[PDB]
């Protein structure tokens, strides 16, 4: 049957070399090496006995540039050993990891044992075949009205949280980890916490237990004192554990990688460090081939029940859109949930500012029996009401509320009963989609038919 | 063959090289990895892998082929994904069984199994044939039936043996030329070199508009069959969809859709939804998918493919047009073919030009927009086709001062700028009508003369009803509406009318999908004509504010206009606008009286 | 007096709360876009010259 | 939200000093609005009487 | 040995150093100047010279240490004063009898010549021993008396010899350990490299308040024993009672002062306002510097050292935390050792991330700040100490848009935002309401729950009648105060009465200084009490003038309510709130 | 400063070091930072200008174990008049205090140009004292500051709502600033006042307003004077 496993059941000896030529920041130049590849986990072995993995990177003749993850502290050229393992890193993936804690590289820190592999997978993956790749068009009942109805969230999306500093998105990320389903019939549910800090660590970890997801979820924790550079291999773990779990166990998986800043810092502090070429804003050039290589990792393929969700928790820098990690990660996913400062300031909760929020797979799993038909159209004309609401309370705070028309003052109604009984919503209130599309139409009921513009005739009979 | 001697990410240089060219093709690696040349230094030669150099050791064999990146051309082009080189991904995925494009994998470019109904041209044995001339049309499909079967345009010399009508593979020989004494032999497909261009007799003026369907391209910044395009803006803008929008209903015969650097679901979504959907020409309902071809190059696919895929897509519609077809071809994400030339330039080191990107790029993206356009095929019989370049360049940040849009605005011809801030509002498709341009109006008039004569003349009075309520509500937004007159109210309402209701075109919709050029017109003219009314009456002493209330009924009709099916018919749906104008008027005559 | 009085109490207030909540911010957003651009050029030129740097000490090297 | 200046050093200097200039007209414009409210309520009461 | 081969600026190159690693603290010169190896090139090594580099000769010998940057842990590191490197300014200057530090002066950091009481711990010959295990105390101080002696977290083994009670001093075998093979013989002191946190057994949750002293600080923001705050530090803004109350008054057993970069003459305000300092212990008045130890480091400092004073004071912080004794490490001006560390990347050569500061920024000051917090201490027995950061960002240029800045308000859960109106208004401890934030207000629930109840529902009151207060105050300029109604009147009063008695603390009154927690609560309970009675009057019909006229007498009782002595007890501050509170309630009812 | 150092430890003497063109000695920084292979910093001037400025000023301050003190007054040129500047951003973070010499004041010809409302010394405090200085210095420099910020204030506010218009205050305060810029700041490239003169001369100026009108005057302090 399996007669691939029995291939790879065999003894391959390894080169130690104690021929360190050279040690500059995070990079290890050895020399004297036998054939070396590229892109090969390599264990070192400093003067202390302390064990430090590195791949390597530049592998001019006889010659290679190994990165260590866990830094260069302690490097000494006359005493380390390095050992080339001649082969890229692969983590011991099996069904036996759902319900465990990972370390940053993989090693368990549940106190429990090494994992029973299954298989070895290379963490960088591979490109999935866009022949194979399956246009996901079942919707997820999120839970929480301002995703369900708008920016809708399919299954094989990968829809980032851009948030702030301060802002809730482990609390959302959680409810929307927590609430999800198929709206028209569980996931199991893969994360990596990059640089997290113990609070948030713990938040998950807990929250987790506490809904019962943990007997189904296996967590890659690289905290904030982890190695910095070990917060590059941490998602490419986490994916590969989910791709594994998805398209080869026929499970559906809920991939969260929080603190997705963290991994860009990383990748910047890594470039920074071979004088790369700067991008923008110091981050690396390649810095969007990096984080796609992440973020596609996500979707349904042909032929496979497996299905990998993602929600890559983004932590915006000063709150702008306009940086390049929730730029280029807007350019690479299918959507984003901007959770708004401004919003939670005010107090709402979720924060969701629906205007920034995007979401690509919401053209399909909407309509039909997917939803119900006035979900396209009612999304559509909240959003324009919203806008113009917006506009309406700029031009009310400039000039007074006695120059609004009766379209602004429908507005400004409509904007506050949307934002303080619509997007606010429970921590553990989940709203159906049927539900969350009968109070969108209790908002717009404000407005008269005529006013609704975007609102298809057939619908507007139909449902107002 | 020779051997590595160094690996960075995707630039392999390769020792004992001596013979190498520039930009020449080799395998490099054991596993055949496809990598071209870029530059060399004695023996070493620098490689760029287009595919993903992990695992590489040093010493792995590199083969020099000897030919430029070359990609096939002929007949089973159409109705296929490829990869960035020339690889099917549905023959890669059948072949390797599994979901994934494995490293080295070496399908041949057009499935040679299946076998085409060739038919012979005009040509005779013993009459010369130069290049590009057509010696045969094979059946691809219903839709691109006569799949005319050029020479290669760098052949010539007379026939010596053409093959007879039949069924013919593509390793079937079909023509042996003999050209001084040396005969050479020709199948159903020829290899071309991706970065030389395809020669053509003589270019020409593109004098006809590639028709969008969609009401702010063709109404306001019109794209003519041939003219080189730029749809910059940020990510959720809609450069994707108004591509997809295009290659769904445009007047093209083909479309090679290019997905440099793009998401793998949206390839698949075109994918399933091409055959679903039937293109009224040719008098049948054929799919869409029979006449358009995919170059997926995704984002996380090898970062060298892109420029690979991008070239491969101009090459397809350069043959496409040397067949006689007016094709579109439509490069997603530009930028990222910016950004994959930026991450190789600092694999090798060289000095940056502005923002990290290569001193060349401008070069580049200039020669690569100069192969679209109109243009008299290379040989026999007469035929003009044409390429239509749509490529969606992608700024960093969402600021248009990104050196990329500089340089793709320098060269294209047509600048449809996306808006974030319309595009946030689901104004869609969020073109910015204050910095959106294009250059082909004044051609245009040739055609718009022949066909919808006041089209030009509503186009700029639209601009104007625009630009002036803009400028308006700038000052309002500071100073309040207070001070606005009649007119400048009425002027305030018919744009807010015009952005909600025409500009505005909701895709993924029934009605709107495609509102082809006569229902564009019609709407237009009875945006443009509630205008004019409105003003008039306004003029002829009736208030503005009892005026509002008084002709509702017409300003709803006149949004709802937007909701006339096209399915209905051009002269269904002429007599429904009509009726429209004339229930405008008499209810403006009505209030006015 | 309390009309006109009245009349350009209203405009002034129009012209502070203008003056507050837009041409403040949108200034203030101008000079956090100028100076990160003026920050990315100088990081560019930085990097420009460590490229220079680098080529010099290496021709040097290999002298 | 941001205007369309090209950024340049020039540029920079000339915005911060637009800036300061229009915090300064704001200042003055606010307390211009305080002294002619104080007026309007003055004449209010007079008109009353 | 080394021996130098190239020398241009602050690098060293260094050849003949087969055997270095980096980081590893090399004696550069004749002189034995201090310097971190920055990277390795073959038998060469390139080095980071500390001190001034002017006069090393190519071929002078260069000792290698084979430690990277350390700080020496033992008795006698308090009431003593440090450099970034961790040189003792008080020994330097006694020993070079010159007022300036002599160049590549190495006076160890723990005096040798003091002799410390040791008493051995429950541990025995023949007893496995771990690290962190507490085998000894030493008697230091008489506020931290009980100094422990942990084995070095990194060494194991079987003891084979403990030293009996006794008189000993540092350098002394105390200890003795065989594990698999050889000896270790330990002394009373370990060295423990700066940059790598000391290590602990788990680390628990932040249950419990870091009780600074002031009203507000310990009420509305409060700050968790283990939780990280910040304070923007401006000149004049309060920073200095920020911290001198922090010091002398918060429940930290130990106080870690670091300077990383400041000012010569604010060093020297701080070195002698510190010793003038006197913190009411349970015994009697005892000096705060016997609990304190200061990491002074002026900006004429070697730049190394700047870049690691942070480091070493919370690797000082983190050691007193192993011992189970609650430390509160306050950091002066972190945009300043942001700034030593731009300056070295800039030596280096590094790229520049945001705002010309490193790449590894933000991570670096991530992982330095989450050392921070509650932990059980690695060994046995069980203790759990606890590591509070409290750290001043001192925005450059007047702005909070520097990357430092960010970071840290990223990072920090907690931001009393000391404000310069405010200060300028006479209103200390200048902290803006309106812009400081507290995050472990939903986590201190475990303990005010526990203690006192109704502390919380206080709070968000508080906060929320502020906000009000805001709106009202905005309304108020917009137009007329009295086109304002009763309750809104009621609420800005209200709010006013508890911005002049209730934040506003004066530092020097012996009354308004130090308000413990009980007193807090009870102060907010009346305060909140008098509005929600004035609000049931107001909502009974009542006018709002005249029942302010009537209740000017509760209104007084309650601003007077500040000037309730705390040394009375809580028993009976508790009881005086009380009948304080009784008549508040009664004169506001029949008053009208 | 190494004369300043013998002369003011070796020697028990005090020193008021005063240094000229810190921005020449920042342009001297970059030649020799340039001069080597080291790439230029933030704005040219080399990334560890912050120490290779602080190195300098640090070297003063009052010593324990010495009677003498080395004061600097560093003279700074702002090129371009921007603070943000990094010599002027890294005096300013290095040393204690900011004199700034404005170029309005100086265009309208007030000798010596100190514009007085930006400028601040931080460790006035500890100079202005009973035993240094009069015993007034303190509220007489917070009340002149003041009541110049006042008359600024109103000389913006004359031109938009006319003369007539100000408050008592601020008409008192308009010839506050006049008779202050006029009299006070104004002062002859010759003329040597000392500390309690200029004491003098700044009680004659706030005689202007009354007694009631001096708030930041301390009542004893109104009360001895005035
Ligand atoms: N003309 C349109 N009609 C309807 N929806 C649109 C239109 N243009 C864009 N969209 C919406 O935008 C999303 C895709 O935007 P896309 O073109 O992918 O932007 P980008 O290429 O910057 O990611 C889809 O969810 C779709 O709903």
């Amino acid at each position: 049957n399996k007669k691939a496993v029995e291939q790879g059941f065999n003894v391959k000896p390894r080169l130690n070399y104690n021929t360190v030529s050279g040690v500059n920041g995070p990079l290890v130049i050895l020399e004297k090496v036998k054939f070396p590849r590229y892109n090969e986990i390599v264990n070192l072995t400093l003067p202390d006995g302390t064990v430090r993995q590195g791949q390597v990177l530049e592998i001019r003749g006889d010659r290679a540039i190994v990165q260590v993850f866990e830094g260069t502290s302690g490097i000494d050229v006359k005493k380390t050993t390095v050992e080339f393992t001649g082969e890229s890193l692969r983590i011991p993936v099996s069904e036996d990891m759902l319900g465990r804690i990972f370390d940053g590289s993989g090693r368990p820190i549940d106190n429990g044992p090494k994992v029973f592999a299954e298989d070895y997978l290379d963490i960088n993956g591979s490109p999935i075949n866009p022949y194979a790749r399956i246009y996901p068009e079942e919707m997820i009942s999120t839970g929480v009205s301002a995703i369900d109805t708008m920016n809708s969230i399919a299954r094989g999306q990968k829809i980032p949280i851009f948030s702030a500093s301060g802002l809730p998105h482990n609390e959302i990320a959680a409810q929307i980890c927590r609430q999800a389903g198929l709206v028209r019939p569980n996931f199991s549910i893969v994360f990596a916490a990059m640089g997290v800090n113990l609070e948030t660590a713990r938040f998950f970890k807990q929250d987790f237990e506490e809904n019962g997801s943990l007997e189904r979820t296996s967590l890659f924790l690289n905290l904030a004192n982890d190695p910095t550079i070990e917060r590059i291999i941490t998602p490419r773990l986490a994916l590969t554990t989910a791709e594994y779990l998805a398209y080869q166990t026929e499970r559906h998986v809920l991939t969260i990688l929080t603190d997705m800043s963290s991994y860009a810092d990383a990748l910047r502090e890594v470039s920074a460090a071979r004088e790369e070429v700067p991008g923008r804003r110091g981050y690396p050039g390649y810095m969007y081939t990096d984080l796609s290589t992440i973020y596609e990792r996500a979707g349904r393929v042909e032929g496979r029940n497996g299905s990998i969700t993602q929600i890559p928790i983004l932590t915006m820098p000063n709150d702008d859109i306009t940086h390049p990690i929730p730029d280029l990660t807007g350019y690479i996913t299918e959507g984003q949930i901007f959770v708004d400062r401004q919003l939670h300031n005010k107090g709402i909760y979720p924060p969701i500012n629906v205007l920034p929020s995007l979401s690509r797979l919401m053209k399909s799993a909407i309509g039909e029996g997917m939803t119900r038909k006035d979900h396209g159209d009612v999304s559509n004309q909240l959003y324009a009401k919203y806008a113009i609401g917006k506009d309406a309370a700029a031009m009310k705070a400039v000039v007074g509320e006695e120059a609004l028309s009766i379209e602004d003052k429908l507005s400004l109604e409509f904007l506050e009963k949307f934002e303080k009984t619509f997007i606010t919503q429970g921590a553990y209130e989940d709203r159906t989609v049927f539900e969350s599309l009968d109070q969108a139409w209790s908002l717009l009921r404000i407005y008269p038919k005529e006013m609704l513009n975007r609102i298809s005739p057939k619908i507007l009979d139909e449902f107002y | 063959y020779g051997a590595i001697y160094s690996v960075s990410g995707p630039v392999v240089i390769a020792e004992n090289m001596i013979g190498c060219a520039m930009y020449e093709l080799v395998k490099v690696g054991h596993d055949n990895l496809v990598g071209e040349v870029i530059r060399i230094d004695g023996d070493k030669a620098t490689i760029q892998v287009y595919e993903e150099t992990a695992g590489l050791t040093v010493g792995d064999p590199v083969l020099r082929t000897g030919k430029p990146l070359s990609v096939e051309l002929g007949p089973g082009l159409m109705e296929t994904i490829y990869d960035g080189i020339q690889r099917p991904l549905k023959a890669i995925k059948e072949e390797s069984q599994s979901i994934y494009i494995p490293r080295g994998i070496d399908t041949p470019a057009l499935d040679r199994t299946i076998k085409w109904q060739f038919t012979p041209g005009k040509f005779q044995v013993g009459d010369h044939i130069s290049g590009g001339d057509i010696y045969g049309s094979v059946f691809e499909n219903s839709l691109i039936s006569s799949h005319k079967i050029l020479l290669p345009p760098r052949s010539r010399g007379t026939i010596t043996w053409i093959a007879p009508a039949g069924e013919y593979t593509l390793d079937e020989k079909i023509l042996e030329v003999e050209f001084d004494g040396k005969k050479s032999d020709f199948t159903l497909y020829h290899t071309w070199p991706v970065r030389v261009p395809r020669p053509v007799t003589e270019k020409l003026s593109a004098d006809y508009p590639l028709l969008t369907g969609q009401r702010v391209l063709d109404a306001l910044f019109p794209c003519v069959q041939g003219g080189t395009t730029c749809i910059p803006g940020a990510f959720g803008c809609g450069k994707t969809v108004i591509s997809q929008s295009l290659s769904k209903y445009s007047n093209s015969d083909a479309i090679i859709y290019v997905g440099c650097g793009e998401r793998g679901n949206e390839m698949a979504e075109v994918l399933m939804e091409f055959p679903e959907l039937y293109t009224e020409m040719s008098g049948t309902k054929e799919p869409i998918m029979k006449r358009t071809t995919l170059v997926a190059n995704t984002s996380n696919m090898p970062v060298a493919a892109r420029e690979a895929s991008i070239y491969t897509g101009i090459t397809l519609a350069e043959y496409f047009r040397d067949q006689g077809k007016n094709v579109s071809m439509i490069a997603d994400s530009s930028s990222r073919w910016a950004e994959a030339l930026r991450e190789i330039s600092g694999r090798l080191g060289e000095m940056p030009a502005d923002q990290g990107f290569p001193a060349y790029l401008g070069a580049k993206l200039a020669s690569f927009y100069e192969r679209a356009g109109k243009a008299v095929a290379l040989g026999s019989p007469d035929r003009t086709g044409s390429v239509s370049i749509v490529a969606a360049v992608s700024p960093a940040g969402g600021d248009f001062s990104d050196p990329v849009t500089t340089a793709t605005l320098g060269i294209t011809q047509v600048f449809w700028g996306l808006d974030k801030k319309l595009a946030q509002r689901k104004h869609f498709p969020s073109i910015n009508t204050s910095v959106s341009y294009s250059k082909y109006t004044n051609v245009l008039n040739k055609f718009y003369d022949s066909n919808y004569p006041e089209f030009p003349v509503l186009r700029d009075r639209m601009k104007e009803i625009l630009s002036n309520a803009e400028e308006l509500e700038q000052v309002v937004q500071l100073v309040g509406k207070s001070a606005l007159s009649d007119s400048d109210k009425i002027t305030l309402d018919v744009a807010t009318l015009i952005k909600e209701d025409f500009l505005q075109q909701n895709g993924y919709s029934t009605y709107d999908a495609f509102c082809p050029i006569w229902k564009t017109f019609d709407m237009m003219r009875a945006f443009i004509s509630y205008h004019d009314e409105a003003q008039k009456a306004v003029a002829n002493g009736a208030n503005w504010s009892k005026l509002a209330d008084s002709t509702g009924d017409v300003k709803h009709a006149v949004s709802s206009s937007k909701f006339f099916e096209p399915s209905r018919g051009e002269k269904e749906v002429h007599g429904e606008f009509e009726k429209l104008l004339s229930t405008m008027q008499e209810r403006f005559a009505e209030s006015t009286d | 007096a309390f009309i006109i009085l009245d009349e350009v109490i209203k405009v002034t207030n129009r012209r502070v709360n203008a003056i507050e909540h837009v041409i403040i911010p949108r200034t203030e957003n101008t000079i956090a876009y100028i100076n990160s651009e003026l920050d990315e050029l100088d990081r560019e030129e930085f990097y420009r010259l460590k490229k220079v740097q680098e080529k010099k000490q290496n021709e040097t090297a290999k002298l | 939200n941001r205007e369309q200046v090209f950024p340049t050093r020039m540029t920079l200097g000339l915005m911060k000093t637009k800036l300061k200039g229009a915090n300064q007209g704001y200042s003055l414009l606010k307390r211009k609005s305080e002294a002619l409210t104080k007026r309007f309520r003055d004449i209010t009461k007079r008109i009353d009487d």
